[PDB]
């Protein structure tokens, strides 16, 4: 229970006190209250800065990527799909995270899996309930190269199984950084001779997910599309920075085209005219 | 092992119950009741602070 | 009855579950417990044991016992390099298959110091000196004994006490490295140089053998489970 | 100094002058079986002087090209006096051991042995789907020999030193209670070994409790005038031996 | 709450103390701390040897065998399947268990059952939900020899029934050894004359599982494939031993082909060159 | 077992959920916490900072 | 019949609740909070221990 | 917590005490301990007679009868099925109960219902979930004579409804005997002139179950087969008797053909020969 | 209502279950209990009784 | 209305919780922890008992 500050009453004044005259050249934001310039009354103010905290602002589930894979194909690479894990391919969650330079949060991951029967000649089937497998590979593990590969056993890797029609699968993930905060921006190189790649692509290194159908080759193609929802919780955030004006281009760099600073007015003084 | 704390209610006019069920601290719910702040490091970030009535750059 | 609500995560099978499950054989009388010597309560008890490092893994020396022998002898001038490898317990091919390399290859992050012990297996009448240097990265490899003596080093004299210990200090940016190879967490170079030569008397063999050991110190750690990169099966074991 | 060590077990004494220390198992010294861990119900047999004493095995010769040796040890003492007779007349046996290995040289010889005491050293075969005869895993007091290369004999252990007959790295074989015989400092290697098994007592013919292994990492080498014949002599003494279930003599 | 050891500060030294000189010929691992050789500072170290314990290392569910059986066939032996119970047919769980010689643990068993409609002419059916039966036979019990055999009654034997679409079936199993620990390796024979079989195949003797479809002969073939997941919990472990270098061959022996000790370097001294 | 009754709202995924969910990595040792200057606990700390207003936004 | 114990949290910055529901000890969860060790039987497995500063094989 | 008896140590003896000489002609079982004949040591014995009690021996669910009924037929008697309730048609649960003469136990009844689509010309249907009804009639109640009979209303009779795909239905039943124990054997007649029937068939009188499909006439025949599992709990048992050697013949009498007492040896003295 | 999560092992029938199940006949008056001589509380009471061994089982 | 009792554990190295939920005693679980016995009515079923060392039919 922390309220905002009340407005205290004031009266007429004539003295050498000057709250309105300041100097912003010291990098100092003036602490001028409205009871310093005009005559105000006493207002008991009951507003709470509640839904503006860093916890309430970021803790919302957000779609980060769409993953598509099928259940029977000629080519085996279209029967499973993978995704190198980053939060920088959807601009909403990325632009919400790029208010700060360093962040520290636990993650809550929820998958939403939907199935669509593809167009074929033999659509009149009776298919039992599909079961999907979502295997997480920590950085360095073995990579499956088919749906029938023996790396899908999950002897050590975390996994989750979902039968069609239930609630979405949900698990929590602790703070996984090797440093003390997830560096949203990294101004530096990868090699000590200042060559290689420039940006935050060196410090990503979070692992990658794998998706397949546990069932075998069916007699009709079905396209599965699973959506990943991240929810940052237990949040700490440091050293803020201005939001991005320009539209993004890629996931691995920060590059852009120059955009105008704001929308034009075509005049500079207001009037009671067509404004 | 239960904890009782107040709910988010309005002004001028509660006591829910929470029990943690998992062995890790990463399974707990979000801490959505920390309403404190300190804008003394963003506003007023200077040495030799100013007294708001003096000319201050006098 | 009691009104309840199912959350997401219901009816799934996570491999790291820690729930309770009913017994298939209720009231089963377990056999009593017997005190057996050599109980392991932590794999870090195993990883702190010395074990020999195959330094001489050069082009079919691995299909013999010669891969453990470090050749050393009398030199012509002075100051040549004996051997050398990179400090990667779990990615470097020298200490890959060592016990520290196995246990670190079931993990993904590591932290803490490393002991290197060198046993001289020559004759009782021979003497010699060596420079056991550690060099943190940022520069390259030290190319002579002058560039090697600018780092963490130790001069070892061969006498009655037959083995020395180079205790590699934990010098890092972060708290944990990676077991697999990346440019960001590189650890450095272990190198060995001739301080003075091997002086031997008459009627004694000149070429001798150094053995090498590795283990972890008391401040050592591992963090992230993963599967070992060594297990490779194709079919079942009928 | 602490380099002189003397051991008396029964009517046999070993005095060494260039010993190093004594490794005692996993910290546990051999003791008798208590009444809380006991399973059988009848009175055991504790001879304690006619049994607990040093038995000397065969000496083996160490050339420059020797690769290694092994002995199985509830079985190499089959024909060693009243320990072997009490093995033949009883059904359940339980003992600890003390393994002392002698090898001497001069200050002009070089070399280095590794004396390991490996519990449950279940060994491989030369041919993969083939059965091993019992004369090749053990032979009594006569040692079997490792080979430097891939051996492919009939009904024989896979004899390669870089896998120790067990399929592991031989450098990683130091997790077991071990010492080194370094010829510039050592003369001998004493290993006290308690009873390690999944059951409190076991039969001493059907089971092999452990396996002594002596593997030279640094090869033996000498000049053109030094002595060539260098033996290696192993001496073993059971400790806290007791016996249960007396019946007629045999093993079948 | 048990931390790792701190690093204590040290200064310059010149004396007859020699912590670096030792003798590894006594089988003794030197206890040299980095504050014995070089000058170190005071570091309050907060690392915990938590996820390296024997409990946290082995308690992960691992696939041990794949069991395949159908629902209608010409031959009755392909309508049910059985498996003699061992942990030594998948190399990952076997190589994790073979760090130790003797182990003592409770088991947690989870079955994952998936059904695939086989290829036929009459795939357009409307099949109700399949129900599977998993019957465990303790060593010595009667063996079913058909899907319609009267040994499937489970009057004394443990069993489990699963209807399609639910969560996977899970049960716990106590410590079942007749000795004091599961002997991972047995160096010995079966007969007292030292003949018979050599190895751990004498001490396996754990029983065997049986799998069938509770439903009768359907009008279309469906291939069921159930995967067994073991989870060792309440773990005690004794007398460690080095991990296996060589690739396995069979389940019943330990035999191998010789493999090189490590990967070759082709030089012996590092340099700043192409290394 | 215990007789219970499911209410409406069961088996749904609301974006503003605040429930508990099991960890995929149990007993994961988190790295320690370091005091970094410039911690933000509220966006209203950011919104109270002066910043320049583009008043002259007239036609390019 | 409940038991309260601490959770696995980090340093420099809990109290879950567990109730056992089955009649056997083989149904309980894994004991993933025993962090103790003793490497005195693998390292230092000797008689007449060494004092780390003496020559020790003096 | 009740242990078995320890073995006490003994020494050499020479006296007129004779524990080994007894006389079994008094119907007395000798209480000879092994420490009375030979020299034994002191053994602290921790075995528990736990899984040998009468509660742990009988409290296992056992199939007692198989009940088969269809969903559409020409004849109305094959669309419902009934069973006069007895535990004496499967030899395993019967032979486990016939260790004792009188028993007193609560019953726990579990039904396992499986459905199989019969062979016909029009197998390509879309059938909704079947619902089965299991009505218990206490002895004397009205008997339904069709699936559409108005005696299926269950105004007073106990009943249970199961929709396809759920868990098996389970209910508990108290001790229902009019005497003080379920008489496993009754040596006597039914009429006072010692005629009528001989055996336990007079004292059965437990009621009878009825099974039907709640759904109406479907357009394809489906054969339902429900299996009844009894679980005797809260058990008391009196006056034991030897187990049966011979194979059973019928449910209502105890009659048999003579069987040999045991399996032959063809010699009388062992040897070290082919034995 | 109360948020709950189903574990594996739900909706199965294990033969060695030891759960609670509702009665089909509530408030059924059980007949009283009578002391009958020869109560068995353990099969080991039966197995300790002497009984004759057929040693001469030789060919009919 | 809860009851706490010990679990079935082994020797040389618990406390589950049970609550009854139904109004009848026939709904309760099985009483699988009564380990007592008395073989004095099957063995030794005689008048004028015997003293195991005397000839007893002396
Ligand atoms: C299958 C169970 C485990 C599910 C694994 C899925 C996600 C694994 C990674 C957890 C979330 C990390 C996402 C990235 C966090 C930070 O926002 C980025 N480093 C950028 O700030
Ligand atoms: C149907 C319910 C019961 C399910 C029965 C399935 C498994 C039965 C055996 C339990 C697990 C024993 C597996 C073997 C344990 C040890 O790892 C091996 N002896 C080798 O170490
Ligand atoms: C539909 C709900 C009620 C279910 C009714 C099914 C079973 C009704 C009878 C209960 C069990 C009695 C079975 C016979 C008990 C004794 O074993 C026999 N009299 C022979 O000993």
């Amino acid at each position: 229970v922390v309220r905002v500050a009340d407005t205290m009453p004031s009266g007429p004044s004539n003295s050498e006190s000057i709250p309105a005259l300041t100097a912003a050249e010291t990098g100092h934001t003036s602490q001028v209250v409205p009871s310093d310039t005009i005559q105000t009354r006493h207002v008991r103010n009951f507003h709470v800065r509640s839904e503006s905290s860093v916890e309430n602002f970021l803790s919302r589930s957000a779609c980060v990527y769409i993953v598509e894979y099928k259940t029977r194909d000629d080519t085996p690479d279209k029967m499973y799909d993978s995704w190198v894990i980053n939060t920088r391919q959807v601009a909403q969650l990325r632009r919400k995270l790029e208010f700060f330079t360093y962040v520290r949060f636990d993650v809550e991951v929820t998958f939403v899996i939907t199935s669509v029967q593809d167009d074929s000649t033999r659509q009149n089937t009776d298919t039992p309930a599909l079961t999907h497998q979502i295997m997480y590979v920590p950085p360095g593990g073995p990579i499956p190269q088919a749906v029938d590969d023996y790396n899908w056993q999950t002897s050590t890797n975390p996994s989750v199984f979902w039968t069609e029609g239930n609630a979405p699968p949900r698990m929590s993930i602790p703070f996984m950084s090797v440093g003390n905060a997830y560096s949203n921006f990294y101004d530096g190189w990868s090699h000590f001779s200042q060559t290689g790649v420039y940006g935050f692509n060196t410090l990503n290194n979070m692992g990658k997910l794998y998706f397949r159908h546990v069932n075998d080759k069916t007699i009709s193609p079905i396209t599965s599309k699973v959506r990943i929802y991240f929810k940052p919780k237990h949040v700490k955030a440091w050293v803020p920075r201005p939001p991005r004006l320009c539209e993004y281009t890629h996931k691995d760099n920060v590059d852009f085209e120059p955009k105008g600073v704001t929308t034009s007015r075509t005049q500079l003084t207001i009037s009671n005219s067509t404004h | 092992g239960a904890q009782v704390s107040t709910q988010k209610t309005g002004a001028h006019e509660i006591h829910y119950t929470n029990i943690n069920y998992y062995k890790d601290a990463a399974s707990n719910s979000a801490n959505r009741q920390d309403f404190t702040q300190d804008p003394g490091k963003f506003t007023e970030p200077v040495k030799d602070i100013m007294v708001k009535s003096l000319p201050a750059l006098n | 009855g009691l009104p309840v609500m199912n959350t997401p995560g219901s009816n799934q099978f996570l491999t790291s579950d820690d729930y309770q499950s009913p017994t298939a054989m209720p009231q089963f009388d377990v056999t009593p417990e017997m005190n057996i010597p050599g109980e392991v309560k932590n794999l870090m008890e195993i990883a702190e044991v010395d074990s020999v490092v195959p330094v001489n893994n050069v082009n079919e020396n691995v299909n013999s016992l010669e891969a453990y022998r470090i050749p050393v002898h009398s030199v012509t001038e002075t100051g040549a390099q004996v051997f050398g490898f990179t400090l990667q317990p779990g990615a470097d091919t020298v200490m890959e298959r060592t016990l520290l390399g196995e246990i670190l290859n079931y993990y993904a992050n590591w932290s803490g110091s490393i002991k290197l012990t060198f046993m001289y297996c020559g004759s009782a009448m021979a003497t010699g000196k060596f420079l056991l240097a550690y060099s943190p990265p940022g520069a390259g490899v030290p190319k002579n004994r002058r560039e090697a003596m600018l780092g963490t080093h130790i001069i070892w004299d061969i006498g009655l006490q037959s083995s020395c210990v180079l205790c590699v200090p934990w010098i890092s940016q972060t708290h944990y490295r990676f077991v697999s190879k990346d440019i960001y967490t590189d650890a450095g170079f272990i190198t060995c140089w001739y301080q003075t030569s091997i002086v031997v008397p008459a009627e004694v063999q000149n070429q001798s053998v150094i053995l090498c050991f590795v283990s972890a110190c008391n401040d050592f750690s591992v963090r992230l489970l993963r599967d070992s990169p060594f297990v490779r099966q194709t079919a079942f074991y009928q | 100094s602490d380099r002189v060590r003397s051991i008396t077990l029964g009517n046999s004494t070993i005095t060494t002058q260039e010993s190093a220390n004594v490794v005692v198992g996993y910290g546990v010294w051999p003791d008798y079986l208590s009444d809380e861990e006991a399973t059988a119900e009848d009175q055991p047999t504790q001879p304690d002087v006619a049994t607990c004493r040093f038995y000397t095995l065969d000496s083996v010769s160490w050339m420059k090209e020797s690769q290694g040796w092994w002995w199985k040890f509830p079985d190499a003492l089959r024909d060693m006096g009243l320990f072997g007779q009490n093995m033949q007349y009883h059904y359940l046996g339980r003992s600890g051991y003390t393994i002392h290995v002698q090898c001497n040289a001069s200050k002009f010889h070089q070399g280095c042995l590794l004396v390991v005491c490996v519990p449950e050293a279940e060994m491989g075969a030369a041919n993969i789907n083939e059965k091993i005869n019992r004369e090749h895993l053990s032979n009594g007091e006569v040692a079997n020999t490792f080979s430097g290369t891939k051996s492919s004999n009939t009904n024989d252990v896979q004899q390669a030193v870089f896998n120790a007959g067990m399929g592991v790295a031989v450098g990683n074989l130091t997790i077991f209670p071990h010492q080194w015989i370094n010829l510039r400092t050592n003369n001998c290697a004493t290993i006290v070994m308690p009873y390690i098994n999944s059951v409190p007592m076991d039969n001493m013919f059907r089971h092999y409790n452990f396996t002594l292994m002596i593997i030279p990492f640094a090869k033996l080498d000498y000049a053109a005038g030094s002595s060539t014949y260098i033996p290696i002599t192993v001496t073993v003494a059971p400790m806290c031996a007791e016996y249960n279930g007396l019946r007629l003599a045999g093993h079948q």
